[PDB]
RNA sequence: GUGAAAUUCUUGGAUUUAUGAAAGACGAACAACUGCGAAAGCAUUUGCCAAGGAUGUUUUCAUUAAUCAAGAACGAAAGUUGGGGGCUCGAAGACGAUCAGAUACCGUCCUAGUCUCAACCAUAAACGAUGCCGACCAGGGAUCGGCGGAUGUUGCAGGACUCCGCCGGCACCUUAUGAGAAAUCAAAGUCUUUGGGUUCCGGGGGGAGUAUGGUCGCAAGGCUGAAACUUAAAGGAAUUGAC
């Protein structure tokens, strides 16, 4: 707010449509207070509608990371990818099953992440029961259908496409369609994915997903 | 004097119930005979949504809303207007109002 | 259905008893039988019970007839089944 | 009077005779 | 100093009923409707003033 | 530049007592203005009232043009965690007068500290009386 | 923080915002007139270990059974002995506030405790205020587990759904022709037209679950448990007023 301090611009990655998020600040040099330093905010949450331009996906909260500052950009990565409470408080209804999966599965990029699926079990077109329950003994078969689904489409290549199957609904619906035999289960998708562990910089990787700026 | 055949509560079938915290005093209430409320709210009311309206940014960000399941104990829940008093044959009506 | 007093006990109709529980019946009978399992090839005369409660097998390929479950035994898609009575 | 600090009037009176009990032997 | 036209009354509010709860409009824009209370006697048509045009009301006050 | 908007964040934070409007940067470890409703009345019970919300509302709106903040994120929040949930009575003013003061609003969301099991509230067992 | 305030924190930066690590406790929403267990009680995932009800059975033994003095297991919370842990909350204590007074209700800081391991205690409105086993006697729909049949849809024999039936369970609704002092109860019915089996247990209200003895416990205490004296009522259900 003051005199000093710099009016950066952030930069997302090259995977979403539209690259410009929003302005950040920094002090400018004074002292021990290095702009480079001082820039690796490292969190910025966004919703996913803006940097796709569609609105029906707002639903969605995506957490980059300022991995390097550097041409007065901020050249942020992934960090991770959450829900609205909003969303998550509409979908949890009374007279109905819950069932919540979640696994700690590993890339190639060494990038350690947690993943978290939820769904819910779907009445039928003629249904006069009015709970629409399950068994334990069957949504513990569909919790681990949900983990190896999970374990199957991931330990695969660069986080690259693990975000492009992310932006969709593909281990949500993937996860839907392997349950029918057991439950309807509707309203299947990932929940959130945290990051574990990250492996390095790795000085360079992170311009291979970056325009030219 | 029985007031009622349940006893105030819907426990049937079991011995014990965690309790929850009423919302207005923090006393611990049983679960099944504590008085629970699902209320969904818009964020801005009427009177906001209006000029709530043009100020967004785009027009397709449709106004969030806001669900909470609230618990109240029996003296909270009668004092607030939650819940009446009843008379002697309509305390067996279960039906919920409208 | 006023009550029994239009029925007669001793002489109760012949299918409200195909319906009630076997022992509760006016004689009590099984709810099982015997069966005659035919594979698709030939040693088709092996007997099962209905209820089985052992995984049968056939002296050809051992063919594997039927799985024992709550009720009735499992008889696969591939083996016909005719019954054997007294 | 509550029937709860009735019976806690009591046990503090037995306790008060067993001490003076304890005191004489 | 945004005058306001007396749309609908809402019935006399208040611990003595002296307050009276109505609904109005703006004369600069006929579009807004507020809700406020006014004092002493009020009709519907009436024109009324006011200083803040700000602050809001409820229902059955 | 004029027209796409620069966007900035709103943590109003409206419990029973006071009302925090507090602007940031999208990464929330900035600050552009941050006022309570107690700093704009003389009594701390007015704190949590709507007008001290709307008071401190257009201050926030007067600080946040000077930068060029020209759009907000709202994150309206309430006390959370173990304690009550429903935001105070200021939450709605504060952000009424936000949409009254030429000020743009992007996306609303609630942000209320909610546990998955929280530590025993305060109050004893039998709550508190009166 | 409060109806309102103060005790307390704070320009050494309180409150607030973002990131990250650690610690202990707790398992929201889903969660129900739903499930399991002898009761107390039991709610994140996964693996292991033994156990259990119900259902199905043209499997087996053949009265092996029901209830039970003595004698035993288990038994919320608080409490006791030590070791660990010690987030939050919080008996005792202190302070602020209200008040004629406030050792209380309202605020804040907190000790034992709240969590866990190895031992003790043996009590609760431990309640369905309703001991267990067996037979019969109205109807109805819903629901949970298993099984039998029919049925025609699923981005999929079987699973999900629909319809009928049987056994077992938690309950619910209507009505006595039943019972009851009544509230009410489908069992609290089949009772002067009194008898299916068996265990415990009450004899007007106090004194009193007190005294003492016995006995278990480290203690707090538990089990067993009177008498003198006093009293004409105490009490249950419903009714009309008054408040
Ligand atoms: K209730
Ligand atoms: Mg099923
Ligand atoms: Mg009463
Ligand atoms: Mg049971
Ligand atoms: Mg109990
Ligand atoms: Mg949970
Ligand atoms: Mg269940
Ligand atoms: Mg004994
Ligand atoms: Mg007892
Ligand atoms: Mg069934
Ligand atoms: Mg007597």
């Amino acid at each position: 707010p003051f005199t000093k301090k710099q009016w950066y611009d952030i930069k997302a990655p090259l995977l979403f449509t539209s690259r410009n998020v929003g302005k950040t600040l920094v002090s400018r040099t004074q002292g021990t207070k290095i702009a480079s330093e001082g820039l690796k905010h490292r969190v910025f949450e966004v919703s996913l509608a803006d940097l796709q331009n569609d609105e029906d996906q707002a639903y969605r909260k995506i957490r980059l990371r300022a991995e390097d500052v550097q041409g007065m950009n901020v050249l942020t990565n992934f960090w991770g990818m959450d829900f609205t409470t909003d969303k998550l408080r509409s979908l949890v209804r009374k007279w109905q099953t819950l069932i919540e999966a979640h696994v700690d599965v590993k890339t190639t990029d060494n990038y350690m992440l947690r993943m978290f699926a939820i769904g819910f079990t779907k009445r039928r077109p003629n249904q006069v029961k009015r709970t629409c329950y399950a068994q334990a003994s069957q949504i513990r078969q569909i919790r681990r259908k949900m983990v190896e689904i999970m374990v199957n489409q991931a330990a695969s290549c660069d986080l690259k496409e693990l975000v492009n199957k992310f932006i969709p609904e593909v281990i949500g619906k993937e996860i839907e369609k392997a349950t029918s035999s057991i439950f309807p289960l509707q309203n299947v998708y990932v929940r959130k994915v945290k990051i574990l562990k990250a492996p390095k910089f790795d000085l360079g990787k992170l311009m291979e997903v970056h325009g030219d700026y | 004097t029985f007031k009622r055949r349940n006893g105030g509560r819907n426990k049937h079938g079991r011995g014990h119930v965690k309790y929850i915290r009423c919302s207005n005093c923090a006393k611990c209430c049983p679960k099944d005979k504590a008085i629970k409320r699902f209320l969904v709210r818009n964020i801005v009311e009427q009177a906001a949504v209006r000029d709530v309206q043009e100020a967004c940014v785009h027009d397709g960000y449709v106004l969030p809303k806001l669900y909470a399941k609230v618990h109240h104990c029996v003296s909270c829940a009668i004092h607030a207007h939650i819940v009446r008093v009843r008379s002697r044959e309509n305390r067996r009506n279960r039906e919920p109002p409208q | 259905m006023v009550l029994q007093n239009d029925i007669d006990l001793l002489n109760p109709p012949a299918e409200l008893e195909k319906l009630k529980h076997k022992k509760k019946r006016l004689v009590q009978s099984p709810n099982s039988f015997f069966m005659d399992v035919k594979c698709q090839g030939c040693f088709n005369i092996t007997t099962v019970f209905s209820h089985s409660q052992t995984v049968v097998v056939c002296p050809g390929c051992q063919t594997v007839l039927c799985q024992p479950t709550g009720g009735k035994a499992r008889l696969t898609e591939g083996c016909s089944f005719r019954r054997k009575g007294d | 009077m509550r029937a709860k600090w009735k019976k806690k009037r009591m046990r503090r009176l037995k306790r008060k005779r067993r001490k003076m009990r304890q005191r004489s032997k | 100093v945004k005058l306001a036209v007396v749309v609908k009354v809402m019935g006399r509010t208040g611990s003595r009923g002296q307050v009276t709860q109505v609904r109005v409009k703006f004369l600069d824009d006929q579009n807004r409707l507020i809700m406020r209370n006014v004092k002493g006697p009020v009709r519907e048509g009436d024109i009324l003033t006011l200083l803040e045009s700000e602050r809001e009301a409820r229902r059955l006050r | 530049r004029e027209g796409e908007h620069v966007f900035g964040v709103a943590h109003i934070f409206a419990s029973f007592n006071d009302t925090f409007i507090h602007v940031t940067d999208l990464s929330g470890r900035e600050t552009l203005v941050r006022i309570t409703g107690g700093m704009k009345v003389k009594a701390d019970r007015d704190e949590s009232s709507p007008y001290a919300a709307m008071l401190a509302s257009q201050d926030v709106a007067t600080r946040c043009k000077e930068l060029g903040i020209t759009a907000l994120h709202i994150k309206l929040r309430a006390t959370g965690g173990n304690k009550t949930k429903t935001p105070g009575p200021g939450a709605q003013s504060a952000l009424r007068a936000l949409a009254r003061s030429g000020m743009k609003i992007g996306r609303i969301e609630d942000v209320t500290p909610v546990p998955t099991d929280s530590t025993r509230r305060k109050g004893g067992r039998r709550g508190r009386r009166l």
